[PDB]
DNA sequence: TTTTTTT
């Protein structure tokens, strides 16, 4: 008598506030109209509605308590209410012991996603000599919510002798999946590694969370099992009623900003909040946030578009210190520092019997940035791997268990030191770093960073640092995804006349320098233009793009 | 220790003799004669030394 | 339809998708086939063959053409087409031994010749293979599936 | 005394934050006894890292374990530990190049990678690290040209705070005062009066400890604006200091 | 199927 008097009363409610009846409203009728347009050109949408915390406040403060202390005897039937309203209308740290038997909202990271299995609920029966159908059900600690009988064999021969032959099709199932998240480590206490729990997620939400992303998380806290007192410390727990959680005036702003000339430039001197000098590097983190086209060629294969740069440099000019904030600016990149081995460039399925597989560092790092630090101090073992990364844009992982071939486009910075000392000019231009050969032509540009002393420089170095320890951020990486849907560009006839010339400057007169001079050089000087392209957001390739490539070139080598 | 080689090994007759016959199998009519075995003998001499220019 | 499914073909399938019966409620899934449609017909299986082979010989100037015809999405390098034509050919072979008919040209030099050419082999002929991806079990043992090998 | 107390901690709009814990170097000849004041050093911070060399019998330095229900799991290390502290390293020159980048990392960036088979994190480490070192062949290394100590580069040096020698030059009454201040260490407690000393300066070590713990996260320090300039006009002599040494040189 | 060694 409990339960429908909390389902008319929550009801009644539901009827009360019509807000969400126009949503559900508008729920049918898309179904109906997305039914409707398959069904007739041609010869969704689930059944839970997001509730605001606001109405349950301003209603009854003894339902609103009820739903935030017992959830397990009004979820059910608010849900029953809505139901029949469908039918009428047609912190981890501190989670235990208290924090406790409640609805929890969670915060963390998404990773080691699990494997997906389906799971049946409503068997359909049909009798032979009767002629009829058949009905059983079975339940499991994950659906019910409550703690009711579990009633598990699949059933025949029933009650007289009938074949109790099942049915299919009209038999019901669901999906299912349990995933962990453990908190974000910067929120850690002083020095210790984080620690754990895990929730999982139900029918329409399973493969939403891949390993590492960044996820809120709104569910309740569920415990199960018999603690130790079947047959030694018990009581393991999850979490289960979940949800997933990651202008016009804006983008007429947007829109509006990009109508100007010298942009690149105020971008530039934008993205230094703390460094002095460095412009055209500046310059090329914006090219390479921008990422380029891609021309996949006819029956052929794909052509890479990102850039890639690693450093070289006197020891002292924010070579580690430009890395982070490549890292804060862009989206989903991971740093990788010192060492990388066994996970860097493979997967290594180490996981019922079964092979499973974990996605490595450049493999999850696909379409975003590659932090990469102390390339030199890497072990010589990973170094064989890092070509074909960086070359065919794919991860071949062939282990005992079962050879694969993926993908992965990823943009990698990485940053290196010199051989011994300071001696980055001194001796041969050739041969500073001690690095494989195939390395020069497989990285896009290498700067050298020397340590000039001078005076001028000197005294505004002391007072950009002094003054440091005494237009923005946020508006640029709307403006870099609001620049990839529509800035697209394409090739124009001005593009060829400047870097033929360039191409023929790279091989009469750059050989006399320094060296390599490849034709992956000659793309890097399409990509440019496309990356300044994008960057003005103009959609045909300008003669002027090429001429800021070519002191790209100058500054980036000579 | 130049540019050229000390000796010749009885394979590269061997290996030059199925260069031919491969090239006569590209005729398509077994019809071995003297330009293809030529054949055979310029994509040799043309194969090594090509660092003259 | 048994005994007619290569492993590593693009075929369409056509079926009927049944669990089978086995923490106590998982259910583990399967499909039944019922149509095979492969996609990249097998060879081997004369006429349509000279259809074009007969016009290919009058066609003229057929031998440059042929060593042209290989990879040609690069520039330059005519004789490194013709001694990728001469591999192509291969095919050769009492008391004695026979003769192997295969070619082993190595390529020495650096760098925009550098994969660019080296996946296209295996395209006109293929398994890419590199250093690392393939251990010592790799190129040349496992616990046997469903069906010690 | 300014290594036990540590630095401001800035936090901004900056994709980075900077350092505050300061590094202390002592290479030099041998028989100093830095031995004895790095292990005191240990002993006066509440937390903190001494070791001593390269080679254990059993003290490591990102853990990797592997094993019960096949399992990764994440164990630690000697870094973790002494988050947000002191790091004690003996021999400096006598250690590998095996898991140092991660030594020439910690105490720069604070971030230590891990992207292995198991984990694929980005962690904390807010240490500071305090050496110890010997050149090659004791006090003569200063009679040749003045460098030829770290055979490697000087970049880690670069990377430190403070660098000291230590010298050993003859003076007979300091030498008669450094005798006899130590047998009265060792015998009849004559340095050890220090009673009457806690009767009028600093009572205890504890007492020290507990100070420090209530200086740290109460000030907010900060330089001042008139003193700016003045450091400002200094960099500047000793960037002329070295220009000196270094282009007639 | 992956972590500490040494010729
Ligand atoms: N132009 C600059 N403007 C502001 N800060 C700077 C500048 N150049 C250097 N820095 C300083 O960069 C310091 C950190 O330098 P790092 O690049 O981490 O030294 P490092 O030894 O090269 O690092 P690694 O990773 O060990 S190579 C910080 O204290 C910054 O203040
Ligand atoms: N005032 C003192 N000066 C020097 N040594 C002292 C003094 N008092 C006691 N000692 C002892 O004398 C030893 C001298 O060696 P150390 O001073 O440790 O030399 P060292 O330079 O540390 O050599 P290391 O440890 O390999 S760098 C110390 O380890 C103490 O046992």
């Amino acid at each position: 008598a409990v339960f429908g008097d909390r389902v008319r009363r929550f009801q009644e409610f539901l009827d009360t506030f019509t807000s969400y009846r126009d949503s559900v409203r508008s729920i049918q009728v898309y179904n109906s109209n997305n039914a409707a347009n398959y069904n007739d050109d041609q010869d969704i949408l689930p059944h839970r509605i997001i509730i605001s915390l606001d109405d349950l406040r301003e209603f009854d403060r003894s339902f609103w308590s009820g739903i935030l202390v017992e959830p397990a005897y009004f979820i059910p039937p608010a849900e029953k209410a809505l139901t029949d309203l469908a039918d009428s209308m047609d912190s981890p740290r501190t989670l235990t012991a208290q924090h406790l038997n409640k609805l929890v909202s969670v915060e963390g990271i998404v990773t080691k996603t699990s494997l997906v299995r389906p799971k049946l609920i409503r068997s359909v029966h049909y009798a032979a000599k009767t002629g009829r159908f058949h009905y059983r059900d079975y339940t499991d600690a994950t659906t019910t919510l409550t703690t009711r009988i579990p009633t598990p064999i699949y059933p025949t021969e029933d009650t007289e002798g009938n074949k109790l032959t099942t049915e299919y099709g009209y038999s019901t199932f669901i999906d299912h999946q349990r995933i962990t998240v453990q908190e974000m480590p910067e929120m850690a206490p002083a020095g210790q590694l984080p620690r754990s729990i895990d929730v999982i997620l139900d029918d329409d939400l399973v493969d939403k969370t891949k390993p590492g992303d960044r996820v809120n998380v709104v569910g309740v806290f569920k415990s199960l099992g018999a603690g130790g007192m079947n047959q030694l410390i018990g009581f393991k727990t999850l979490i289960l009623g979940n949800t997933v959680y990651p202008t016009d005036f804006d983008i007429r702003n947007i829109n509006k900003l990009s109508k100007k000339k010298d942009i690149f430039d105020i971008l530039s001197q934008s993205l230094a909040p703390s460094i002095y000098g460095h412009d055209h590097i500046k310059k090329a983190i914006l090219l390479m946030l921008m990422g380029g086209v891609e021309k996949n060629l006819e029956n052929g294969s794909h052509l890479r578009g990102d850039i890639n740069i690693l450093m070289v440099g006197d020891p002292s000019t924010a070579k580690s210190q430009l890395l982070r904030f490549v890292l804060n600016t862009a989206s989903l990149a991971i740093a990788t520092t010192g060492r990388g081995s066994s996970g860097v460039g493979l997967t290594a399925a180490v996981t019922t019997g079964e092979r499973r597989l974990e996605a490595g560092a450049m493999v999850l790092a696909d379409r975003g940035v590659v932090c990469i630090d102390e390339f030199d101090k890497m072990t010589d073992v990973d170094r064989v791997a890092i070509h074909e990364v960086m070359e065919q844009q794919t991860v071949t992982i062939a282990k005992a268990g079962i050879h694969t071939t993926l993908n992965a486009r990823c943009s990698v910075i990485a940053a290196a030191n010199p051989v011994f000392g300071q001696y980055d000019v001194n001796r041969d231009p050739h041969q500073n770093i001690a690095l494989p050969d195939s390395l020069l032509s497989r990285f896009d540009l290498l700067f050298v960073v020397t340590d000039d002393i001078n005076e001028i420089r000197d005294r505004s170095i002391s007072e950009h640092v002094l003054r440091t320890h005494r237009v923005t951020i946020p508006f640029l990486r709307k403006y870099v995804q609001y620049a990839k849907e529509r800035v697209i560009p394409q090739l124009t006839q001005e593009a060829i006349n400047v870097i033929v010339k360039n191409y023929t400057d790279l091989r009469n007169d750059d050989n006399t320098k320094k060296s390599p001079i490849t034709a992956r050089t000659l793309e890097t000087l399409i990509r440019l233009a496309t990356a300044h392209a994008k960057v003005r957001l103009s959609k045909t390739v300008n003669k002027v793009d090429a001429k800021v490539a070519a002191n790209l070139l100058r500054f980036a080598l000579l | 220790s130049k540019f050229s080689f000390g000796q010749a090994t009885p394979r590269t007759l061997l290996g030059i003799i199925r260069l031919s016959q491969a090239l006569a199998k590209l005729r398509l009519a077994d019809m071995v004669d003297i330009d293809d075995v030529e054949e055979a003998l310029r994509l040799v001499r043309v194969s090594k030394e090509s660092l003259y220019q | 339809l048994v005994r007619s499914l290569s492993p590593g073909d693009i075929v369409d399938v056509t079926g009927i998708f049944l669990p089978a019966p086995y923490a106590g409620l998982l259910t583990e899934t399967y499909l039944e086939a019922q149509f095979v449609r492969q996609h990249k017909k097998k060879f081997a299986s004369t006429s349509d063959v000279e259809e074009r082979v007969m016009e290919l010989i009058t066609s003229g100037d057929v031998y440059n053409r042929l060593a042209k015809s290989i990879a040609p999405e690069i520039y330059g390098n005519l004789d490194v087409k013709k001694a990728l034509l001469l591999l192509l050919v291969g095919g050769v072979d009492g008391d004695g031994m026979k003769i192997r008919g295969d070619i082993n040209v190595c390529l020495m030099g650096d760098p925009g010749v550098k994969s660019q050419l080296l996946k296209a082999i295996c395209k006109i002929s293929g398994v890419y293979t590199t250093g690392k991806g393939s251990s010592g079990v790799g190129l040349t043992v496992m616990k046997d599936p469903v069906t010690m090998i | 005394v300014c290594l036990l107390m540590g630095g401001s901690k800035k936090i901004l709009p900056d994709g980075m934050r900077l350092r505050g814990d300061i590094n202390v170097l002592l290479l030099g000849d041998p028989g100093t006894a830095k031995s004895q004041l790095l292990k005191f050093v240990e002993k006066v911070s509440p937390i903190a890292v001494y070791t001593s060399g390269k080679g254990s019998s059993a003290a490591g330095l990102a853990s990797v374990q592997r094993p019960m229900t096949r399992e990764f799991y994440l164990e630690g290390g000697a870094m973790v530990l002494a988050d947000g502290g002191v790091v004690c390293i003996d021999e400096f020159d006598k250690m590998r190049d095996e898991d140092r980048v991660a030594i020439h990392e910690a105490m720069e960036q604070q971030t230590i990678s891990i992207a292995k088979a198991g984990i694929t994190t980005v962690l904390n480490s807010r240490t500071s690290v305090l050496a110890a070192a010997n050149p090659i062949y004791g006090r003569y290394d200063d009679l040749k040209s003045p460098g030829d100590n770290i055979d490697f580069q000087t970049t880690i040096l670069s990377r430190f705070d403070m660098i000291f020698i230590v010298k050993d030059d003859h003076n007979e009454e300091r030498d008669i005062s450094i005798a006899n201040h130590v047998i009265n260490i060792h015998t009849g407690n004559a340095n050890a009066q220090n009673q009457q000393e806690e009767n009028g300066s600093e009572i205890s070590i504890e007492k020290m400890k507990r100070y420090i713990t209530y200086c740290r996260l109460k000030c907010a320090p900060r330089l001042s604006p008139q003193a700016a300039e003045k450091l400002s006009s200094n960099f500047v002599t000793i960037r002329k200091q070295l220009l000196i040494n270094e282009l007639e040189s």
